[PDB]
RNA sequence: UUACU
C-alpha cells in the first residue's frame, strides 16, 4: 500500500504532430509519456489533491512509528506541522506544473 | 496580528455608512490569501 | 540527372509542408499562416526511413550523442522561462527552525536539501523526455532509517 | 558508466528546489511568491528556430 | 470551540496549543460583552 | 542554503569569452597610467599566481598600495564641481502622461508611455494596492 | 477642425491608457523565416557528363 | 455645495439614449419586465 | 463685449489665468461672450516664496551673480513677457539686468559651429537673436521632419502617437550631443562663460525650454515654471511663419518638460516685485 | 414556483454573478441529508 | 545648505542638510517607499548581522555552477537622477497614495479639490486625502540646489537637478527605482519571447548586485539588457561582471571565500 | 563648523 503511492498521475499521449511532420521515431506507435494532466476550469487541483492523500498516509506511517518509540508529543506534532506545510507549498506550485 | 490592522478612524466611519448607503457600484471583497492549514487559522472564520 | 529530378517533382510535397516541421518544434495549438506558395516551390519529403536508421548507428558508435540531444532539450527549457530559481527559502513554516523539539527534523531536511544542485533542476526537466543511451543511476543516498 | 559530465548521475534531491526555492510564471500570480503581490509574467512562447 | 477541538485532536497537536486557543476564544467573549452595551444602545439609534 | 560548509569542489575559474575581450582594453590602461615598478609588481602577480589563495595574497597587498586611508580633505569649493554637479549621461528621460492635475497645472496622477519608466511601472504599479493598506 | 485630441497635451494622456500596437497591414505579416529541411541537391546550370 | 456637487459627478451624460426612457425592473436573466402594479412604485409607471 | 483676442493682448498676458485644463484652445481669432466682475485672485503662497529667493539674492551684496531660470513651453509667449519684467526689476532694484532670451544657444551655435575660438561676449549674444538668425535645433528638427517626409501642419495631425513618439526619440539624440560633455561648443560652456565674463550684467535671467537643462544653466536656487494665457500649440499653428518646425519642437519639448518645478503664473512675478521691501 | 434549483457544479464565485440569478450555496439554509455539520456552521452567519 | 562629508576612497563628497520643513515634504515618499522592503526580498539587506549573514547570500551563489555574477555601481548616482529620472519614483509614491486613506498627515486634511481630469474639459472635484495632497505638493515643488556660503566667494549654489541626498528618502529613492528597472526588465523581456534567467538580486542603493543562470550565451543576452536599460535610463553604470567575482556594500566575495578590504578601516584618520 | 538610511 505504500508502493501504491509511487504511481504516476499522467497519461500516454500520442505524437500526432511528429507523424504528420514525418519525424524519425524508433517505434511503431510513438507514445511519449506526459507526467500530469492539464487542469483548466477547476476549483480543486486533481494533481495537488493526489498529494493530499499521500501525506494523509505518510502522516500516519510516521505517527504509527513515533508512538512505538514513545517519543514526545512536541517532537511528533512539529513533524506533522511540516508534512502539511508541504501541502501548502504543493498547492501553490501545482497550478504552474499542470 | 497579521489579520488585525490598525484602527484608522477614516474607515470605521466608512463601514458604518456603507450599511445604509445605496449600492450602485457592486462591492467586492479584498482578496484574502489564507491557507486554512493549521488549526490556528480559525481567526479568518471568526473574522467573518 | 533524371533520377534526381523525378524524386523532386513526384514526391508531391512543397515548401509549404515545412510548416508541419514548425508545428512540432513549437508550443501545442499554435497557428501558422501563409504564404501558400503552391507547387511552384517543391522539396523532397523528410526521409523517414534513413534518419531513424542512422540515428541507431550514431547511438551505437557514439554514445556521447545523448549529450547532444539533452543539450537541445535543455536549451528549450531554459528558453521557455518555465522554472527559475530564487533566493528565498520556504522549506519550513513560521517558527519551526527556531523550535527546539524539531531540531531532529530540520537537521535532516537541510541536510538533504543542501545538495541538490541548482540548475540541475533546469537540466532534469530535459530528462523527462530525452532518449536513453547510457543507463542512468542514482546518486548514492546513504541513510540508516533510524529516527 | 561513460558519464557525460554529470548526466547519468541522477540526483533525487532536486525535488526540494523545485518544491520550495523556485518562482514560477503561473505562481507569480496570485501570488504566493517573491513578487510579492500579484504582478505579471507575460508567458514566453519560444521560437522554433 | 468544538470545531477547533475536533481539528486539534484529529491532527494530534499539543495540550497547551489547544488550551491557549480556547483561552483566546473566551478573551473575545470578555471584550464582546464590554462593547455590546455601547453597540446596542448608541450605534443602533444611529442606524435608525 | 543555510550557510554551513557542505562540500569542496574544484571549479575552473576561466572567466568567459566576452570578458577576455575586456582584458585587452584594460591592460593598455594599466601600462601607461601606473608607475612602472608598481606595474611590474602587478604583472608578476598575473604570471606567478598558482592557486586561488595566491591571488588573494597579492590582491589585498596591491590594494594597500593604492590607499593610505587618509580621508581626502580639501576646501569644499574645489569639490563642488567634481562631486555634486549634475551630469547627464546619455539619454534624456521623457515625461509621464499627466492624468490628473489640481487647480494649478501640476502633476497629481500620472502614467508612463513606452519609455524606460514604463518598464519600471510594469513591476512597481502592482504594489500600490497592498502598500495602501500598510 | 480639431477637438481636442489632436493637441499633443491630450493625445499623450490618451495613449498611456490603451497603448496602440496593431496597425492596418493588408498583406501577410512575416515575422519568422524557415530554412529548408535538407540541403540535398546541388543546383549547377550546365551539366558535365 | 451645488456647483461643487454639480462638478463632482460631473461631465458625462451623452451616452444614454433618452427617447422614451422609462424605469422598469429586469429579470436577473436580463430581459426587461413589464410594469407590475403591485411591486413597483406609482411614480415609475409613466415617467412623465 | 465681443472684441477680439489681440485687442489689449498685452494687458491680458500680464494679469491673466486661463482656468481650464490645457489644452484650453483660445486663439487670436477668438472673441468675448460675456464679462462679469470677479474677485481679484490671490497669488500662490507656495509659489510666491520660490520667486522671492531670487528677489532676495538680487538685493544682497553677498551673492555674486544671482540667476532666475524660467521654464515654459515654446509657445507660452514669454520673450515678449520677461522682456518687460527685466524692465520692472531693474527700475525697482536700481541695477542692470538682462534676459538671455531663451533660444540664444540655438541662434548662436548655428552661426559658429565651425569656429575654433568663438566669442563668448554678452554683447555678441544679444545682437544675434530675435529673430532672423535661425536656431540650430530648428535646423536639426527641420532636417529630421523631412526624413520622415512631412512639411504640412495638417499632415502632422495624420501622424499619430507612437509613430510620432519614435520621431521624438530620434530628435533627442541631437539634443544630448550638446548636453553631455563640457566641450568648447557645448551648452554647458555657453551658459557658464556668458554668466561669468565681466561684460555681462550682474543678474542675468536665462530661460530654458526643456527640463534637464538644469545641469547646464548656472548657477541658481530659483527655477520657476511659466504658464501663460496661451494654448501654446494653438500659437504654433498661429505663429505666421510657424510650419511644422515650430510645432514639432513644442511637442518635443513638452515630452522633456514636466511640471516638476514651481508653476509661477505671470501676474505673480509682477506681484512679488511690488511686495518686496526695497531700500 | 418557489423551489430551489441547485446547479450541481463546482465553480468559484465572482461578483459578476451577484446581479444574475445565481446565489451562494453555503447560504441556502437547507439541511442536506448527510451534511449536518456544514449547515450547522452556516447557522452562525444569521443576522441578529 | 551644503553639508560636506568624506569617505575613505571616494572624493570629497557633499550632502544636503535640509531643515525641518523641507524634511517634511520628503517624509511621505519615505514612508511609502519603506514598505516595499518587507514585501520584496531583493529590496535588500540591512547590515544588522555584522557577521556572515550580511554575506551569506553571496557566499552561496558563487559556490554554484553555470553562474555569471554582475555587481553594478552607477557612478555618480546623486548626479544622475535628473529631475526626470526622479519622476519614476514619483509615480510609485503617487499611485500608492490614491488608493490609500490617510486623514490629515500634518498641516493638511482630506478635502474636496478641483481636479482637472485629462480628457475632460472641465474641473471635476475628486476627493483627495492628505497623503495625496502632500505628495503632490512635494513632487511638484521640488527645489534641488545646495547653497554653500563661502569664505572666498559670496554664496555658491549648486546647479540643481541632482538628488539632494539627505531628504528623507535618500536610501529608498535609489532602492525602489533600481528595483523597478532591473526586475521590470524581466517582465519586458518575458513580454517579447525572451527568457529571464535571473536569480536573486540585492539592491542597497546604489549598489546593484544580480545573479544569473544558464548557458554562457543566455545569461549574457540578459546581462547586456540590464546594462543597456540602465544606460538608457540616464545612468552611468561603470561596468563590472565576472564569473566567480561579486561585491556588495564594499565586501568582496569570491569562489565561496571572503576577501577583506582591510585598507578602508583607516586606524588613524 | 555638520545631513538620512
Ligand atoms: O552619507 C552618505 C553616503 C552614501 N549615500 C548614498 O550614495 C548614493 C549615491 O552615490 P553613488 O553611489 O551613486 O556615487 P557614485 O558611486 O556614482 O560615485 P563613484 O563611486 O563612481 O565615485 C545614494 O544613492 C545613497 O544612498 C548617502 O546618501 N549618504
Ligand atoms: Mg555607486
Ligand atoms: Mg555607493
Amino acid at each position: 500500500a505504500i508502493m501504491r503511492l509511487f504511481t504516476p498521475q499522467g497519461f500516454l499521449r500520442t505524437d500526432d504532430l511528429a507523424i504528420a511532420a514525418n519525424f524519425p521515431r524508433a517505434s511503431r506507435n510513438p507514445q511519449t509519456y506526459i507526467p500530469y494532466t492539464n487542469q483548466r476550469g477547476t476549483v480543486t487541483n486533481e494533481f495537488a489533491s493526489r498529494f493530499r492523500t499521500i501525506v494523509a498516509t505518510l502522516a500516519n506511517v510516521v505517527n504509527e512509528r513515533a508512538v512505538q518509540d514513545d517519543m514526545q508529543k512536541a517532537t511528533r506534532s512539529c513533524t506533522k506541522q511540516w508534512l502539511r506545510h508541504l501541502e501548502t507549498q504543493f498547492d501553490n506550485i501545482a497550478v504552474a506544473h499542470t | 496580528k497579521a489579520r488585525a490592522s490598525e484602527a484608522d478612524i477614516s474607515s470605521i466611519h466608512l463601514a458604518i455608512a456603507r450599511e445604509v448607503s445605496p449600492m450602485f457600484n457592486v462591492h467586492e471583497l479584498k482578496k484574502i490569501a489564507e491557507s486554512f492549514e493549521d488549526p490556528s487559522s480559525i481567526v479568518v472564520v471568526l473574522e467573518f | 540527372l533524371n533520377i534526381n529530378l523525378r524524386a523532386l517533382m513526384e514526391a508531391n510535397v512543397t515548401a509549404d509542408d515545412r510548416i508541419k516541421a514548425l508545428q512540432a518544434h513549437s508550443m501545442i495549438s499554435t497557428q501558422f499562416h501563409g504564404p501558400n506558395q503552391g507547387a511552384l516551390r517543391p522539396e523532397l519529403a523528410f526521409d523517414h526511413d534513413h534518419i531513424i536508421r542512422c540515428l541507431m548507428l550514431a547511438a551505437a558508435n557514439y554514445p556521447r550523442l545523448e549529450g547532444i540531444i539533452v543539450q537541445i532539450n535543455t536549451g528549450y527549457v531554459a528558453s521557455a522561462n518555465v522554472i527559475r530559481p530564487v533566493s528565498e527559502k520556504r522549506y519550513f513554516p513560521e517558527n519551526l527552525e527556531q523550535n527546539q523539539s524539531a531540531a531532529r527534523l530540520v537537521s535532516a531536511v537541510k541536510a538533504r536539501a543542501s545538495e541538490a544542485d541548482i540548475s540541475s533542476i533546469h537540466l532534469a526537466i530535459a530528462r523527462e523526455v530525452s532518449p536513453m543511451f547510457n543507463v542512468h543511476e542514482l546518486k548514492k543516498i546513504a541513510e540508516s532509517f533510524e529516527d | 558508466g561513460e558519464t557525460v559530465d554529470g548526466l547519468t548521475i541522477i540526483d533525487t534531491s532536486i525535488v526540494w528546489p523545485i518544491l520550495c526555492q523556485c518562482t514560477y510564471p503561473l505562481v507569480r500570480q496570485s501570488g504566493k511568491g517573491v513578487d510579492a503581490v500579484s504582478i505579471m509574467e507575460e508567458i514566453v512562447y519560444p521560437d522554433p528556430s | 470551540a468544538n470545531v477547533v477541538n475536533e481539528r486539534a485532536v484529529q491532527d494530534d497537536m499539543q495540550k497547551a496549543t489547544r488550551s491557549c486557543t480556547k483561552q483566546w476564544l473566551r478573551h473575545l467573549e470578555t471584550q464582546f460583552d464590554n462593547i455590546a452595551v455601547a453597540h446596542t444602545d448608541h450605534l443602533s439609534v444611529v442606524y435608525a | 542554503q543555510f550557510n554551513e560548509v557542505i562540500g569542496h569542489r574544484t571549479k575552473s575559474t576561466s572567466e568567459p569569452h566576452f570578458v577576455s575581450s575586456t582584458f585587452i582594453s584594460l591592460r593598455a590602461k594599466r601600462a601607461e597610467l601606473l608607475y612602472p615598478e608598481f606595474n611590474a609588481y602587478i604583472n608578476r602577480a598575473i604570471q606567478l599566481s598558482k592557486t586561488q589563495n595566491d591571488v588573494a595574497n597579492y590582491y589585498a597587498a596591491c590594494r594597500a598600495m593604492t590607499n593610505d586611508g587618509t580621508f581626502l580633505a580639501t576646501l569644499t569649493e574645489l569639490s563642488l564641481d567634481a562631486a555634486v554637479f549634475p551630469r547627464i549621461e546619455q539619454h534624456l528621460v521623457t515625461r509621464p502622461a499627466v492624468l490628473m492635475s489640481n487647480t494649478r497645472h501640476e502633476s497629481l496622477k500620472q502614467k508612463y508611455t513606452n519609455g524606460v519608466g514604463s518598464i519600471a511601472q510594469s513591476y512597481l504599479s502592482s504594489f500600490t494596492d497592498e502598500i495602501a493598506k500598510r | 477642425v480639431q477637438s481636442r485630441t489632436d493637441v499633443f497635451n491630450e493625445q499623450f494622456a490618451n495613449e498611456a491608457l490603451h497603448p496602440m500596437t496593431k496597425v492596418i497591414f493588408n498583406g501577410l505579416d512575416v515575422n519568422t523565416e524557415v530554412q529548408p529541411l535538407s540541403d540535398d541537391f546541388k543546383q549547377i546550370s550546365d551539366p558535365k557528363g | 455645495y451645488g456647483k461643487l456637487t454639480l462638478r463632482f459627478l460631473g461631465t458625462l451624460t451623452r451616452s444614454l439614449k433618452m427617447q422614451n426612457a422609462q424605469i422598469r425592473r429586469i429579470r436577473p436573466d436580463g430581459t426587461v419586465l413589464r410594469y407590475d402594479d403591485q411591486i413597483d412604485i406609482e411614480a415609475f409607471r409613466w415617467s412623465r | 463685449v465681443g472684441d477680439d483676442y489681440l485687442k489689449e493682448y498685452k494687458k491680458l498676458l500680464f494679469y491673466g489665468v486661463i482656468t481650464d485644463a490645457i489644452p484650453s484652445g483660445i486663439s487670436t481669432r477668438s472673441t468675448i461672450m460675456k464679462i462679469s466682475p470677479h474677485k481679484m485672485m490671490n497669488p500662490s503662497g507656495g509659489a510666491l516664496a520660490v520667486l522671492s529667493k531670487f528677489l532676495e539674492a538680487v538685493v544682497s551684496t553677498n551673492v555674486i551673480n544671482a540667476t532666475l531660470v524660467v521654464y515654459a513651453e515654446k509657445g507660452a509667449g514669454k520673450t515678449s513677457f520677461l522682456s518687460t519684467y527685466a524692465e520692472q526689476l531693474s527700475l525697482a532694484s536700481g541695477q542692470v539686468v538682462g534676459h538671455l532670451s531663451s533660444d540664444a544657444y540655438g541662434r548662436w551655435l548655428a552661426k559658429t559651429k565651425d569656429i575654433e575660438e568663438p566669442s563668448f561676449a554678452y554683447d555678441y549674444v544679444l545682437s544675434l537673436d530675435t529673430d532672423d538668425n535661425e536656431s540650430y535645433y530648428e535646423q536639426k528638427a527641420s532636417e529630421l521632419l523631412m526624413s520622415h517626409g512631412i512639411s504640412e501642419v495638417a499632415q502632422y495631425e495624420l501622424l499619430s502617437v507612437r509613430k510620432k513618439i519614435k520621431m521624438m526619440d530620434e530628435m533627442n539624440e541631437v539634443l544630448i550631443a550638446q548636453l553631455e560633455n563640457a566641450d568648447t561648443h557645448s551648452e554647458r560652456n555657453f551658459y557658464y562663460m556668458v554668466s561669468t565674463g565681466k561684460t555681462t550684467p550682474r543678474i542675468l535671467i536665462v530661460e530654458g525650454h526643456f527640463n534637464a537643462q538644469d545641469a547646464t544653466i548656472a548657477r541658481t536656487d530659483t527655477t520657476v515654471l511659466l504658464r501663460t494665457i496661451n494654448d501654446t500649440t494653438q500659437a504654433m499653428r498661429d505663429r505666421q511663419r510657424g510650419g511644422v518646425v515650430q510645432l514639432f519642437l513644442r511637442d518635443t519639448y513638452y515630452r522633456l518638460l514636466p511640471a516638476l518645478h514651481t508653476t509661477v503664473y505671470p501676474f505673480e512675478m509682477l506681484e512679488s516685485i511690488k511686495r518686496w521691501k526695497w531700500v | 414556483a418557489g423551489e430551489f434549483e441547485f446547479s450541481g457544479r463546482n465553480e468559484k464565485w465572482d461578483q459578476s454573478l451577484y446581479l444574475s440569478e445565481h446565489f451562494p450555496a453555503l447560504f441556502s439554509d437547507v439541511p442536506l441529508a448527510g451534511a449536518n455539520t456544514i449547515i450547522a456552521i452556516m447557522r452562525l452567519f444569521t443576522p441578529q | 545648505k551644503l553639508v560636506e562629508r568624506q569617505q575613505s576612497d571616494r572624493r570629497q563628497r557633499a550632502i544636503s542638510g535640509l531643515d525641518n520643513d523641507r524634511l517634511f515634504l520628503s517624509f511621505m515618499p519615505y514612508t511609502i517607499g519603506k514598505q516595499i522592503y518587507e514585501l520584496n526580498d531583493n529590496a535588500a539587506q540591512g547590515k544588522q548581522a555584522g557577521n556572515a549573514f550580511d554575506i551569506g547570500e553571496m557566499l552561496y551563489w558563487t559556490s554554484q555552477r553555470n553562474v555569471l555574477l554582475s555587481s553594478i555601481d552607477v557612478a555618480g548616482m546623486d548626479a544622475s537622477v535628473t529631475t526626470n529620472t526622479k519622476d519614476i519614483y514619483n509615480t510609485f509614491v503617487l499611485d500608492v497614495a490614491s488608493k490609500c486613506t490617510v486623514p490629515r498627515f500634518g498641516p493638511y486634511y482630506a478635502k474636496n479639490m478641483e481636479v482637472f481630469e485629462a480628457g475632460n474639459r472641465q474641473s471635476q472635484v475628486r476627493y483627495v486625502n492628505a497623503a495625496w495632497q502632500a505628495c503632490a505638493l512635494e513632487a511638484a515643488n521640488s527645489q534641488t540646489s545646495t547653497s554653500y556660503e563661502s569664505e572666498i566667494f559670496g554664496q555658491v549654489k549648486n546647479a540643481e537637478g541632482t538628488y539632494p541626498s539627505g531628504r528623507a528618502d535618500t536610501s529608498t529613492h535609489h532602492t525602489v527605482l533600481l528595483q523597478g528597472l532591473v526586475r521590470g526588465n524581466e517582465l519586458k523581456r518575458a513580454s517579447d519571447g525572451k527568457n529571464s534567467c535571473l536569480a536573486t538580486i540585492k539592491i542597497l542603493g546604489d549598489d546593484i548586485m544580480e545573479i544569473f543562470q544558464g548557458s554562457e550565451s543566455d545569461t549574457y543576452d540578459h546581462a547586456v539588457s540590464n546594462a543597456s536599460i540602465l544606460n538608457e535610463s540616464g545612468f552611468a553604470t561603470t561596468a563590472e561582471l565576472s564569473q566567480n567575482s561579486i561585491v556588495l556594500l564594499q565586501q568582496l566575495v569570491v569562489n565561496g571565500t571572503f576577501w577583506g578590504f582591510a585598507d578602508r578601516i583607516s586606524l588613524w584618520t
